[PDB]
C-alpha cells in the first residue's frame, strides 16, 4: 500500500517523531491561511503526490515545480491555485499526471547536516536492523557501492526492544555531537517503536538532518507496510492511496488476488508466486511476451476464478491466454467451473492454451471437455508455452 | 544450536502427525489426502473441540495434550495467520520434532519472534510457513502437495515455490529418476528451514543421489547455497545439482507474490543466483519445464542410470 506525505508524515508526528511542522489544504484560500497559522520566516508549499520528482514536474495549469518556497503566505496561496485540482506531471507519472487534490503547507527548515537512517526487516539478520549513513541525501545504495565503510547497522532483539546503547552508538556514528546526540538517539528510538507499532517492513528517513537551531528532524520518509498485518492495521490501510496504481491490478486487489501487468499480449492464468513467474520466463524463452503476472493462491473460490479470468479478457493487449496450473491445495475442477462461467458471457475471439494437472484434475478435465468452448490442450508447461506463443505469432 | 534439528525433516513410514487446525476446511480436505495417502495421521488439534472425534481421529485442545496420547512426532499446521504464529509456538513448546506450517499471510514482524524462538532450541525443526510441506514417497505426506505425482526414487527436491516443487516431482517421476525426499521452504521472508539445511541432509543421505534446487529472485539464500556447494560437494564423489531460478523476466521493485520475492535495491536478481549457482558447479536449466531432462542428462553422463 501506499501512503500520502501528508498521511505518513502525521502518522509519524502522532507517535513522537519530529517533523516539519504543517498543515494540509484542500483550497489554494486554505493554503493562504495555512500558510499564516504557521507564523514561520519561510514556508514550503508541496504537492500531495505519490511519483517521485516532484520538483521537475509540471501541472497542466503551467506551473512548472511541485515543491516551493517562499517567506511569503501570499505567494503559497498564489502557487497553491495553480496546484489543485490540476494534474501534476513527473517523470515518474504518466503523461496525464495525477490530480492533486492536496497540498502541504510546512515550516521550511534550513539543512546544516544530512544523514540517513532506516529500521527495516533484515531476512539476513532474521529481525530488525538500524541501518544509518552520515552520508544523506542520496540513494543509500550508491553509498554502499562507493562507500560501503560509511554504512552502520544495529541489529535489534525483537523482544528486548531497542536498547539506549544501540541508539547512542547509532546517533555518534551519523556524526551526532553533544546535545545533538540525545535528539538524535530519542528520535531513533522513537522512530524503531514506530516501526513495530504499524507492522512496517521499513521506515526509512532521507535526510536524518539537523537545523542551525540545534533540531534533530525527520525532513522526508518512506515507509513500507507489511501487507500481511492489515488485519491488525484497518486504520492505517483505509488510508491506502490506490489512485496512482495500474488500473487492472487495482481491480484485482478487490478480490484478494495479485495481479501485475506487463507489456506483451499472451494473458497468464497461473497458480503460484513461482509458477507464475517462471511461467513468464517460458514464455519469453520461446520467443513470446507475457502480458501479466497473476499469482491465483490458496484456496480459490470460484467466484475470485471467474472475476480474475475477466481481468484478462479485459486487457485490451491481450491476443491469447495461457491457462496453467498445478494444483495442490487449488482445486482444479474450481478452476474450470470459474473459466467456463467467465467464457459463457464472452465471445472470447482469443485463443485459449490450457494445461491442468494436480488436485482434482480428473473432474476438471471433464467440466472443459463438456463446456463447447474452443480449448487447444498442453501437456506440459513447455508444450503451453510454445502453443500460447503460436497462436499468436 | 537449531542446526541439530535438520535431521527431523526425513520424515518416513515410521513418523506419526497431528493436524493443528484439523477440523478446519483446508486441515480436513488435506488430512483425508493423507490418509487415503497412507500417512500415519493420527489426530489433530482445534481449541475448543477437545474431546471430539474427527475424520475417525482424535481431537485436542492443545499438542502437548496430543502428543502425549498419540506419540506423534510431527506437526502440520492448517491455522489461519492471525493465529498461526501462537500455533508454531505451542509446537515448539511442545517439543514436537517436527512442525510444517502451511499457512500463508502470517505477519513478518510474528515470524521474527517465532524464528528468535526458534534459534534458541534445537528439539523443533520448522518447514515454512507459506509452504506446501515435506514428502517421503511412499512413506510420509504431510502437507498440500499432490499425493499421485510422487515415485520413490533418488532425487533430492528443495523449493521456495510450492507450484514449482509439483513441477520437479511430475518430471523427474516422468523420466523414471524418482524422489528421495522432497521438502518446500515456502515464499516467506522469515522461515524455518532454508536451502543449505536440507542439502546437508541431501548430500549425506545415500538415497540421494542428485538434487533439484528451485529458487527466484530475492534474498541471497541461493548465494549461499551456493558457497555451501563449493565446499561440500565438489569431489570426484559429488552429487550432479541441478537448478531453476524463478524471475529472470520479473520487473524490479515488484513483489511478485511471496514477500520474499522482490528486486529492491539492486539486489536480488535472478542472473546473479544463477551465475553464482553456476560457479559452484551447478547445471542450471534455463527452462523450467526441463528439470527433469536435464537431470536425468546429468546422471547420463556420469554413468549413473541403470540402464
Ligand atoms: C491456513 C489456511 C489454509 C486456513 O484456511 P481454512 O482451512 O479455509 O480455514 P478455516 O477457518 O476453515 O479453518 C481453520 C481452523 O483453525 C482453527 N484454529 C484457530 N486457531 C487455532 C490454533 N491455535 N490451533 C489449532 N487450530 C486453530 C479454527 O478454529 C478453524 O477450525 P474450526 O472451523 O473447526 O473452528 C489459510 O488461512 C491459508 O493460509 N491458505 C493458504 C495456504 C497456502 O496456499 N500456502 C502456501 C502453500 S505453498
Ligand atoms: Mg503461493
Amino acid at each position: 500500500m501506499n501512503l500520502q506525505e501528508y498521511q505518513s508524515k502525521k502518522l509519524m508526528s502522532d507517535n513522537g517523531v519530529r517533523v516539519q511542522r504543517f498543515f494540509v489544504a484542500d483550497t489554494a484560500n486554505e493554503a493562504l491561511e495555512a500558510a499564516k497559522r504557521l507564523n514561520a520566516k519561510e514556508i514550503v508549499l508541496k504537492a500531495q503526490i505519490l511519483a517521485g520528482g516532484r520538483g521537475k514536474g509540471v501541472f497542466n495549469s503551467g506551473l512548472k515545480g511541485g515543491v516551493h518556497l517562499t517567506k511569503d503566505p501570499n505567494v503559497v496561496g498564489q502557487l497553491a491555485k495553480q496546484m489543485i485540482g490540476y494534474n501534476l506531471a513527473t517523470k515518474q507519472t504518466p503523461k496525464e499526471g495525477v490530480k492533486v487534490n492536496k497540498v502541504m503547507v510546512a515550516e521550511a527548515l534550513d539543512i546544516s547536516r544530512e544523514t540517513y537512517l532506516a529500521i527495516l526487516m533484515d531476512r539476513s539478520c532474521n529481525g530488525p536492523v538500524l541501518v544509518g549513513s552520515p552520508q544523506g541525501g542520496v540513494d543509500i545504495e550508491e553509498v554502499a557501492a562507493s562507500n560501503p565503510e560509511l554504512i552502520f547497522k544495529e541489529q535489534i532483539d525483537i523482544f528486548e526492544g531497542i536498547k539506549d546503547s544501540q541508539a547512542q552508538r547509532m546517533a555518534e556514528n551519523l556524526g551526532f555531537v553533544g546535545p545533538l546526540k540525545s535528539q538524535a538517539a530519542d528520535q531513533i528510538t522513537k522512530l524503531y517503536n514506530l516501526f513495530l507499532k504499524i507492522d512496517a517492513t521499513q521506515v526509512e528517513v532521507n535526510p536524518f538532518g539537523e537545523t542551525p537551531e540545534g533540531q534533530v528532524v525527520c525532513f522526508d520518509a518512506k515507509i513500507n507496510f507489511d501487507d500481511n498485518a492489515e488485519f491488525r492495521q484497518k486504520d492505517i490501510f483505509a488510508m491506502d492511496d490506490k489512485s496512482e496504481n495500474e488500473p487492472i491490478e487495482n481491480e484485482a486487489a478487490k478480490y484478494d488476488l495479485k495481479y501485475i501487468g506487463l507489456d506483451g499480449n499472451i494473458a497468464c492464468f497461473v497458480n503460484g508466486a513461482g509458477l507464475a513467474m517462471a511461467t513468464c520466463d517460458i514464455i519469453f524463452l520461446n520467443g513470446g511476451k507475457p502480458a501479466n503476472f497473476l499469482d491465483l493462491g490458496g484456496g480459490v473460490k470460484e467466484a475470485q476464478v471467474y472475476q480474475a479470468f475477466k481481468l484478462l479478457t479485459a486487457d485490451p493487449k491481450v491476443e491469447a491466454i495461457l491457462v496453467n496450473i498445478f494444483g495442490g491445495i487449488v482445486n482444479c475442477a474450481i478452476i474450470a467451473n470459474g473459466i467456463t462461467k467467465a467464457c459463457r458471457e464472452l465471445e472470447l475471439k482469443v485463443p485459449l492454451v490450457v494445461r491442468l494437472e494436480g488436485t482434482n484434475v480428473q473432474e476438471a478435465q471433464k467440466i472443459l471437455n463438456n463446456s463447447g468452448l474452443p480449448i487447444t490442450s498442453a501437456i506440459d508447461l513447455e508444450d503451453a508455452a510454445k502453443k500460447a506463443v503460436a497462436s499468436v505469432a | 544450536s537449531y542446526t541439530a534439528s535438520r535431521q527431523h525433516l526425513y520424515v518416513d513410514k515410521n513418523t506419526k502427525i497431528i493436524c493443528q487446525g484439523f477440523t478446519g476446511k483446508q486441515g480436513t480436505f488435506h488430512s483425508q489426502q493423507a490418509l487415503e495417502y497412507g500417512t500415519k495421521l493420527v489426530g489433530g488439534t482445534t481449541p475448543g473441540k477437545g474431546g471430539q472425534t474427527h475424520l475417525g481421529l482424535p481431537v485436542f485442545n492443545t499438542v502437548k495434550e496430543a502428543k502425549e496420547q498419540t506419540g506423534a512426532t510431527a506437526s502440520v499446521i492448517y491455522v489461519p495467520p492471525p493465529f498461526a504464529a501462537a500455533a508454531i509456538n505451542e509446537a515448539i513448546e511442545a517439543e514436537i520434532p517436527l512442525v510444517v506450517c502451511i499457512t500463508q499471510g502470517i505477519p513478518q514482524q510474528d515470524m521474527v519472534r517465532v524464528k528468535h524462538k526458534l534459534l534458541r532450541q534445537e528439539k523443533t525443526r520448522l518447514i515454512g510457513p507459506n509452504c506446501p510441506g515435506v514428502i517421503n514417497p511412499g512413506e510420509c505426506k504431510i502437507g498440500i502437495m499432490p499425493g499421485h505425482i510422487h515415485k520413490k526414487g533418488r532425487i533430492g527436491i528443495v523449493s521456495r515455490s510450492g507450484t514449482l516443487t509439483y513441477e520437479a516431482v511430475h518430471q523427474t517421476t516422468q523420466v523414471g529418476l524418482g524422489q528421495s525426499l522432497c521438502v518446500g521452504i515456502g515464499g516467506d521472508p522469515f522461515n524455518g528451514t532454508d536451502f543449505i539445511d536440507c542439502l546437508e541432509i541431501f548430500l549425506n543421505d545415500s538415497a540421494t543421489e542428485g538434487i533439484i534446487l528451485i529458487g527466484e529472485i530475492g534474498g541471497n539464500a541461493e548465494e549461499n547455497a551456493a558457497e555451501f556447494l563449493k565446499q561440500h560437494n565438489s569431489g570426484p564423489n559429488s552429487k550432479p545439482v541441478v537448478s531453476f531460478i524463478a524471475g529472470l523476466t520479473a520487473p524490479p521493485g515488484r513483489r511478485m507474490g511471496h514477500a520474499g520475492a522482490i528486486i529492491a535495491g539492486g539486489k536480488g536478481g535472478a542472473k546473479e543466483k544463477i551465475s553464482a549457482l553456476q560457479s559452484a558447479g551447478v547445471v542450471v536449466s534455463m527452462s523450467p519445464a526441463q528439470l527433469g531432462t536435464t537431470i536425468y542428462k546429468e546422471f547420463e553422463k556420469r554413468k549413473m542410470l541403470e540402464h
